[PDB]
């Protein structure tokens, strides 16, 4: 029994420890989906980090290998290949406020990011946003007020309270709160520390799923 | 129309196939698989002398 | 009196808990978990370490009804061995366990790169070698001394005659106890000073009740340990440095102390693989 | 808007034809034919090799080597007698939706989310596995890959088409181009002239390879479907869909034939196989499980519950030895 | 622990 076999053992023994060596490989990298929605300007959020259906962003950030998948150039059907994304960490999911007044986009938005919220497969993994284009929404309510396409607001028709509204707007779309946690952070042309809050965002993801691991919870 | 006339292209090539009432074409999907039943392991389960399992 | 043969029941009911508890944590480890990830190694480390220094209970049993140690000399040493081998892998999978759970919260980007299942059993395996280097010294003088009419089971020492014993309860006190003690409360604390500033526990009413839940987890962990601990080392310091008057309330609570020495091995199963969310899958 | 209006006409006219020269009454031909009895299978083997969540099983002719991907971007090719493994191959579109392996066992063929049928090459000189061509020209995503040869391949990708190709030149030979919605599987032939493909139409469509255009159409469904198989006569298929509903299209009588759902099943199909010879039918459910259909009395005849999550890809031998049921739980069992 | 002496 097992007379020239054992060659045969020795190489499955051998590539499955590659096997197991890259799956550690893998495990201590971290995944983030890249969702956002069309001429938001997702792609200034992966110029300030450092850096065909999906295209990867392979950088780093303290020894904690971050993997973007902005996969929005891939016109299909998202229900049949969203649940290939299951078990990632963090979800960036970049919104405009330069597509803020143009065929209401924000409003689409408000159904992708709830159609992602409240999907099924997303149930615990937390969704980072960053509301782009601060640096023209700024300037884009000082002249034309964010009453004009929102009939319940008033008071605030500055910068000041008028973005914490759209805020809380996206951040009460969650039907699960208690589950899931929902980042909020204002990116910027300049001050180049955006992976600093997805490394910190993600860190606290990592204390829950190790939570998780542990037993705790 | 450039889609929709090759629909009706589609559905006028696939309006000339000559059925056969389900009498005269499954009857035959049981008399094939009544002469296969020596030739199928998950019907009648093999033992070990010929399983390789 | 009538104590010698009822205290039996009450002293190895402690076994036959804590053999049934770490069996079943052992049994369901083994049939429902396969040791995929790094957690349940630890947690069939303590099953295990517990399990066997449970089984050993009744050998001490015999040692005040019968007087003697009435197994011959082809028990002693290796019942002695065993014993304070079980109890420092006890201890120092607990400790084990604090750093792993430690470095778990506390250090979230390393933990990536330490706690693999591949470590995890690399430092079990260190800490059986690392209980056996202190258990093996305990092991070669392990005698067995006959009293004026019994076969006892005791450990006298090389030369010198009756200090480098001496030494022998002093390290498992500051080697067992102190450390610990001093390891699992700090490396717990720096823990729950850590997930107060966690965003995902610290709002949130229900989450906050969640967070309650991991303290008052924490908080029984560290409160049995130095409660079933407790005891047995401060009385076997103190049985040192003075000769304590044999009054007769004393060996049924010396009883009791070894009892409540071994406390900790029978909750294990209550405190871990029970108060865990692993048990309901 | 006439020219809708006939293509209404043709649609009323292909429905209104097996509506009035069609008799079908199954229910009928299932009084003579006897059950299977309980079919008892368990896991001959459970192959554990995977980190990730697999998507994929083919076999080859020799009825010994199977492979699969997953998740991590490593498709390893088995070993279903020894439980060993002979080959892990690296690759870098690690979302990998699909594989194959072609008859003559000398080609894998790789797939996924990036529209890159990978095709490999193993039987080569002076080392291991090697990349042989990087098939793209689609837009959405490859879904199922099957071989007709070692030259010709046929495919399923998100982009509403099908395609062959050949491998030496690795230019689309032959589009496939009759559907409104993605296609997600594709089944082959005995004779491998002519493929069947299901989409998110509610429509799986027979094309030859002969020229490119369908010659049936399969409509029935409520939603996706998302498992071809051909019946080993050639002459009948099963589809299953997310309607829980694994039914079976004929092809000489071209209607559903018989249709097959059992009371308490709300869930989905990802994977349906034959036996071969076709009495009994491996539906793969998202009840974490699958099951076995006698396939000519529409009437359940095993449960395979042997996973702990939902299976994604079934296969089944050329000498009808063995199932491969590959759960989303990375352990591919090997039933018998 | 305890016991043994």
């Amino acid at each position: 029994l097992s007379a020239e076999d054992k060659a045969a053992v020795e190489r499955s023994k051998m590539i499955d420890r590659n096997l197991r060596e890259d799956g550690e490989k893998a495990a201590r990298e971290v995944k983030l989906l890249l969702l956002g929605a069309g001429e938001s300007g997702k792609s200034t959020i992966v110029k300030q980090m450092k850096i065909t259906g999906i295209v990867e962003t392979h950088f780093t950030f303290k020894d904690l290998h971050f993997k973007m998948f902005d996969v929005g150039g891939q016109r299909s059907e998202r229900k049949k290949w969203i649940h290939c994304f299951e078990g990632v960490t963090a979800i960036i999911f970049c919104v405009a406020l330069s597509d803020y007044d143009l065929v209401n986009r924000m409003h689409e938005s408000m159904k992708l990011f709830d159609s992602i919220c409240n999907n099924k497969w997303f149930t615990d993994t937390s969704i980072i946003l960053f509301l782009n284009k601060k640096d023209l929404f700024e300037e884009k309510i000082k002249k034309s007020p964010l009453t004009i396409c929102y009939p319940e607001y008033a008071g605030s028709n500055t910068y000041e309270e008028a973005a914490a509204y759209i805020q809380c707007q996206f951040e009460d779309l969650n039907k699960r709160k208690d589950t899931k946690e929902i980042y909020t952070h204002f990116t910027c042309a300049t001050d180049t520390k955006n992976v600093q809050f997805v490394f910190d965002a993600v860190t606290d993801v990592i204390i829950k799923n190790n939570l998780k691991d542990c037993g705790l919870f | 129309i450039a889609q929709a006339r090759k629909l009706v292209e589609q559905l006028k090539m696939e309006a000339n196939i000559d059925r056969i009432k389900v009498s005269k074409a499954a009857a035959d999907l049981m008399a094939y698989c009544e002469a296969h039943a020596k030739e199928d392991p998950l019907l009648t389960p093999v033992p070990a002398s010929e399983n390789p399992f | 009196m009538v104590t010698a043969i009822t205290i039996m029941a009450l002293y190895s009911i402690v076994c036959v808990v804590g053999l049934f508890g770490n069996f079943l944590v052992m049994y369901v480890i083994v049939r429902y978990t396969k040791m995929k990830t790094a957690t349940n190694i630890y947690i069939f480390n303590l099953a295990l370490a517990d399990a066997l220094a449970t089984s050993t209970l009744p050998f001490q049993s015999v040692n005040y009804l019968m007087g003697t140690w009435p197994f011959g000399n082809i028990l002693c040493k290796i019942v002695i061995s065993i014993d304070y081998y079980n109890m420092f892998t006890s201890i120092f999978t607990l400790c084990t366990m604090s750093v792993d759970r430690y470095i778990a919260v506390c250090h979230p980007v390393k933990a990536l790169d330490f706690r693999t299942p591949r470590n995890a059993k690399i430092v079990n395996v260190c800490n059986w070698i690392l209980s056996s280097a202190i258990g093996l010294p305990v092991m070669f003088m392990a005698t067995t001394k006959y009293r004026q009419g019994s076969i006892d089971c005791t450990l006298t020492f090389s030369h010198p005659t009756w200090y480098w014993e001496n030494l022998l309860k002093i390290c498992v006190f500051i080697f067992a106890f102190i450390m610990p003690v001093l390891i699992i409360t700090v490396c717990y604390g720096l823990m729950i000073l850590r997930l107060k500033s966690v965003r995902m526990l610290s709002g949130s009413k229900e989450k906050d009740r969640n967070l309650r839940r991991i303290t008052r987890m924490v908080l029984v962990v560290v409160a049995v340990f130095i409660v079933c601990w407790t005891p047995i080392h401060i009385y076997v310091i103190i049985k040192a440095l003075i000769t304590i008057p044999e009054t007769t309330f004393q060996t049924v609570s010396w009883h009791f102390c070894i009892a409540l020495g071994y406390t900790n091995s029978c909750l294990n199963p209550v405190l871990y693989a029970f108060l865990d969310e692993n048990f309901k899958r | 808007d006439q020219l809708r209006q006939e293509a209404e006409q043709l649609k009323n006219q292909i429905r209104d034809a097996r509506k009035a020269c069609a008799d079908a009454t199954l229910s009928q031909i299932t009084n003579n034919i006897d059950p299977v009895g309980r079919i008892q299978m368990r896991t001959r083997r459970t192959l554990r090799g995977h980190l990730a969540k697999i998507y994929a099983m083919h076999w080859g002719t020799d009825s010994r080597l199977l492979v699969s991907a997953s998740q991590d971007g490593k498709l390893i090719i088995w070993d279903s007698y020894t439980t060993n493994k002979v080959h892990a191959i690296p690759l870098r579109s690690s979302w990998v939706m699909t594989c194959a392996y072609a008859p003559s066992g000398n080609y894998v063929a790789c797939g996924g989310l990036d529209n890159i049928c990978s095709i490999y090459n193993l039987k080569t000189r002076e080392g291991n596995v090697r990349v042989s061509r990087e098939l793209a020209g689609h837009t959405g995503y490859l879904s199922c890959c099957r071989f007709l040869d070692d030259n010709q391949i046929v495919t399923s990708s998100g982009d509403t088409t099908c395609a062959l190709w050949d491998i030496e030149t690795g230019q689309q030979t032959t589009t496939f181009t009759g559907h409104t919605g993605d296609v997600m599987s594709l089944s082959l032939a005995p004779d491998t002239r002519l493929f069947v493909s299901g989409a998110c139409d509610a429509s799986a469509k027979l094309w030859d390879v002969r020229e490119g255009m369908c010659r049936q159409t399969f409509t029935g469904h409520e939603s996706d479907i998302n498992a071809i198989c051909f019946f080993p006569n050639g002459n009948a298929f099963a589809t299953g869909s997310d309607d829980a509903t694994c039914r079976l299209f004929d092809l000489r009588a071209d209607q559903e034939l018989m249709t097959y759902s059992h009371d308490n099943i709300i869930c989905g199909i990802t994977s349906v196989s034959f036996s071969k010879s076709g009495r009994l039918l491996l539906a793969g459910y998202d009840d974490f499980n699958c099951n076995v259909w006698d396939a000519l009395k529409a009437d359940r005849a095993g449960v395979l519950a042997g996973h702990d999550n939902r299976v994604s890809c079934l296969g089944v031998t050329d000498d009808g030895m063995a199932v491969a049921t590959g759960s989303w739980d990375s352990f591919l069992k090997i039933w018998n | 622990y305890x016991g043994f002496x």
